[PDB]
């Protein structure tokens, strides 16, 4: 989850959020996934063309420990 | 000098509360003075036969330490064991039982500090108390969901939301395929979103996700209030609105008004899921507070049909037994003495019946196997960024969840191991659920 | 990466509600990410824009940390100023605004420790708050006692004795000298004394001692219950018997329970004294917590009219700064910052009027002049072993202590010090007195 | 209050009373006090022939550092 | 006139011994009972409040059963609920219940629970248009022995 | 064939009513059946597992007679010692109490007579009961 | 009802179910029965399969007196 010496997210670097992995940031698909389904060139099949998506290590808190991110007890 | 209140002979009695306390003596002090005056200080005040001299029936409703038991870590700590007598303590009230035994000794000068780790609830006071409203079987037929954990999903952080645009990420969540969804703790009535408008819009929700869905939906509404009388009106609109279930602050409400509120609930029907707000403040620190198994017995005894237990995706060793301890003290009628998680005392819980446990926290659709594994049917999982964070919406992040779920469930069922072949499980469910197969995109598998 | 969270160009609006967090942070974690994390924990739960930009009105409903000061206690340990705006809490309601500020932040991993030391309430929401249901000035019209502090007794230890044995020592306290009397927090109902049966005989003991030294008696009688509703129908009841005064412990009770209780005594006039039973639990330990002073500022704001502050005797500095803070606190309209008595923020009480600070614990009448000084006229002085103790018994006791408490006046207004020559001024009237001669042998004189 | 290295009220050694200092064990008073007002011979006129008193130090608890013999906070 | 039956008399199922079951399970087990063409169920006896089964989900899950049963035969069916209670107000809040969930009858042992109380609860069944069905537990140990005792045609009159 | 519901092993659980029935039988019946028969026709009215198996928690709710103890005189009388468990009563309902234990077993044919000497009521179900208004102490 | 000098079931002996009659334990129908609605081989019409059906007699109880076996008064 976290940097050295810290508690913000090391995956999202605090922003709560990270570039698209299938769309590569640009907001467009690449490969025609899923048998042509989503074809490639138009809307990721993932973001939708939000060009970024939740990061998975803090749901978007920007740090680890608190509730949004962690555990309960 | 005789120390009257370390008693090493006494055996206890079935009709005694006994009490283990983790006691941190100031350095210098022997184990028997400590443990005594910890028992004199939890009860009369006093080793003494001065005041007590004075009275009727004597050191009658006096506590004593009935057995020590010294720690690895050892100039530090140890257990005192205390008994205190069944007539200290008024009928039904956690109140009056928490006032007389914690009440004073955690203010004593003579140690550094003091944890009650565990009560041993003897069966014959448990009967003086309701329990839980409804508990896990009546609550199983009341929503006619069986053989797999419920699931839920906390509406936050989503503080400042018309009731209507609340109420429309509930109705989302519900429709997807949740079983319920919670208020943020922090909402009571404020401002920008008043109690009796996000109960009507949140009902309206509720009513259309069961109309088109064809199964029970609930929204754990707070009403948790400044007031008694305001705490129960919001309760009788909720039940006005035919909702199933409401939700609770404990601590910070108080457990005068958390009886209360069990009664009510008992009286009407009504589900109650208690949220533990301020526990922090109390059972963090190992060596002073109280731990939250003891606030759990109590909870358990004022009464909540849920109650977050602490949750746990590891390999059931350490600190992750603890809170399976709790777990079982929180379910089970019967809990055999078992110091590897924490649990002190024997509880004999006499058919009063058992809570919920919620897992809470950050989990992800990853985790389901795990937590189906640990857990077992008698949970709900109460997802955060879990559901709402799903890039196609609430609803997608809820059939994920539902999807995921489903998948776990069939594969126990099978024979398959939930723990080695949890991976496995997911994956073959995500060829088939486009967005479960969103979902274990932004959320990373564990080893 | 800039924090949002922390903005150390902020200045706090008058409107917003302020806290003062001791946070002990995970080593290596730098001091601002930690004050930032903390404001964000107790608030929204994140730093980002991403839950925040699915909402209408966006980070508003946030808190933020404007101020850092790092002290030189062991490094690794600074305060964090946090500000709340006014919107997040709900109107009245302390078990809201707990539930906000404290609900999780205590469980926040990447700190050690956190200690809530101090809150600023702002005129604006202490305008939502009924306050004390009396306070000092009304208190003492309804008492018509003045110029001087209250002499009280607790009737402890002596739990075990029927109704009217009890009652017997507190027509004995009152007859000898005494203004009030205290039930043992321990006694609610139980098998060896039900409530009703108390309420009678001490209603007795009052009318009784009331008729004979024509000064006006108060019990403190004892109200905490399992149920909102067994609260009040004990509270009835002490209205019902013409009793001016009652008891709650706020804590193993609750807040909500307590604004309750709080409004009834305002609608029947009923003088509200509160215990504050398990409050070391929580303001004991310096590192994690909350500091009494803001249960203490809750407690005015929920309301009640008497709560215990702890007590101090000797040169005011330090430690004992610190509980002289408290006091005026809970009894001054307005209270300057001032970090040598723990007072982190200013704080305007908006004319909500003050509480009568109780002294209690070992003290006797060699303590007398010195509690005179430093606590003044506004104050509650509650004898254990003080009074009951005194060997021709209960009456003499109280007497001992009314005429130690009446010399130290008339020595006040001649222009005496009372804490030099405290020593002379008890001997002196030891002289007239063979009830306070009596006592000087069992009690031994401070240097 | 206490003894070495332990919570004993020292000046009761536990036991929650002393011995009357005036009458010295006997029960009796042995000078006449407050001008002849408790007379030679007679009952003592503190204990009142008891012969023993509270302990002030620990107001009968015999331990040190309890709500019974310690200043409250 | 109130349940439409003519004719004939009517037939009942006692669930019994069926004790220690969920209320869900036992509304299972009235509901069969019922749709297959009897037109009363009624309540064992020893039922009231129990840790095993609470009165208020007892009463509710039975209320399902008479009103699915009674949909699916087009024939007034009916329960006798047991409202025998520790104390008058804790009868009649059940016996409200009842009422409250549309229900045709309720039961009550008048023996045990006495004639006070019947007679409060008789007057209550007036006033509300319930059914009332009386269970006689206890009668055997005043009208067994045929030299001491009252014989039941007394306490049939009373 | 083995009687489940006289079981002369069992030690009465702190938890349970006790009865102490004086059963008079018919002539020709013999006394443990008679205590065994006593014992389910005030409880599950069977000594089988027919009905019970068709249920959760199964003979979890019966009374088992543990003790018989013969009477003098030519009656043919003894005392059938009989435990029911805690959870069969409902809490502070007298009322329910003699529902349960003397409701049916009065008019049991296979006996000429019977009576309820005793009951041993468990501290557990006594702290469901106020129990007197004030009692002796408080009334003085 | 009864045995000699007992209260138990004579039909049953205890048990409280008897062998079915029908099938005689075999659990499958030996003939057709209410003309070929219940066909021969196919599982007991009566029993269905279970190879027991409850005693009549004491209806379950095993003995005769109770409620479940005798009438009432
Ligand atoms: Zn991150
Ligand atoms: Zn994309
Ligand atoms: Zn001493
Ligand atoms: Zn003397
Ligand atoms: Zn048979
Ligand atoms: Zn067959």
């Amino acid at each position: 989850g976290t940097k050295p010496n810290s508690l913000v997210c090391a995956n999202c670097e605090g922003e709560g959020c990270v570039a698209c992995s299938q769309c590569k940031g640009g907001g467009v698909n690449l490969i025609d996934h899923f048998n042509g389904q989503f074809k490639a060139g138009a809307l990721c099949w993932l973001c939708r063309g939000k060009k970024e998506v939740l990061c998975g290590d803090c749901n978007g808190a920007g740090f680890i420990g608190g509730f949004l991110s962690t555990f309960d007890e | 000098y005789r120390l009257t209140y370390y008693t090493p002979d006494y055996t206890p009695k079935d009709t005694d509360i006994l009490a283990a306390f983790r006691v941190t003596p100031q350095p210098g002090v022997p184990f028997e003075e400590a443990a005594a005056a910890v028992a004199a200080e939890s009860s009369t005040g006093t080793w003494t036969t001065v005041w007590t001299d004075l009275l009727t029936d004597l050191d009658r409703y006096k506590g004593c330490c009935y057995d020590i038991e010294p720690l690895p870590g050892e100039d530090n700590q140890f257990i005192a064991y205390i008994a205190y007598p069944l007539d200290l303590f008024e009928e039904g009230s956690v109140t009056n039982m928490l006032t007389s035994i914690v009440g004073n000794v955690f203010g004593f000068k003579a140690l550094k500090a003091l944890r009650l780790e565990d009560l041993r609830i003897p069966v014959a006071y448990l009967k003086t108390f309701q329990g839980p409203p409804h508990g896990i079987q009546v609550e199983r037929d009341k929503l006619n969901k069986y053989g797999r954990p419920l699931l839920g999903c906390t509406i936050k952080p989503k503080l400042g939301l018309s009731a209507k645009n609340y109420g429309r990420a509930v109705y989302e969540c519900l429709r997807g395929g949740l079983d319920f969804t919670k208020d943020d703790e922090n909402i009571n009535s404020q401002p920008f979103q008043r109690w009796r408008d996000r109960f009507l819009f949140v009902a309206d929700a509720i009513h259309k996700a069961q109309a088109e869905t064809g199964e029970i939906k609930g929204h754990y509404l707070n009403v948790t209030a400044p007031t008694c009388e305001e705490m129960l009106k919001r309760a009788e609109f909720a039940k006005e609105l035919e909702m199933p279930i409401i939700m609770h602050d404990f601590l910070t409400a108080g457990f005068t008004a958390n009886t209360t509120l069990s009664k009510w609930c008992r009286d009407n029907g009504m589900l109650l899921h208690i949220h533990r707000a301020m526990h922090a403040v109390m059972d963090r620190q190992k060596n002073h507070g109280i731990h939250f198994r003891v606030l759990a017995k109590c909870l358990r005894m004022s009464g909540g049909d849920h109650i977050h237990t602490g949750t746990v995706v590891g390999k059931l060793e350490g600190d992750k037994a603890v809170t399976l301890g709790i777990v079982d003290l929180l379910r089970e009628n019967y809990i055999e003495q078992d110091r590897s998680r924490g649990i002190y005392f024997t509880q004999d819980w006499a058919s009063m019946p058992g809570v919920m446990a919620v897992a809470s926290g950050g989990i992800h659709v990853w985790h389901m196997p795990a937590l189906v594994d640990i857990f077992g049917d008698d949970a709900v999982l109460q997802f955060g960024g879990g559901t709402l964070g799903h890039p196609w919406g609430n609803a997608a992040g809820a059939t994920a969840n539902r999807v995921a779920l489903e998948a776990c469930i069939q594969a126990r069922n099978e024979g398959r191991d939930l723990m080695r072949e949890g991976g496995d499980i997911i994956r073959e469910a995500a060829r088939w659920s486009p967005e479960l197969a969103a979902a274990c995109e932004l959320w990373k598998e564990i080893k």
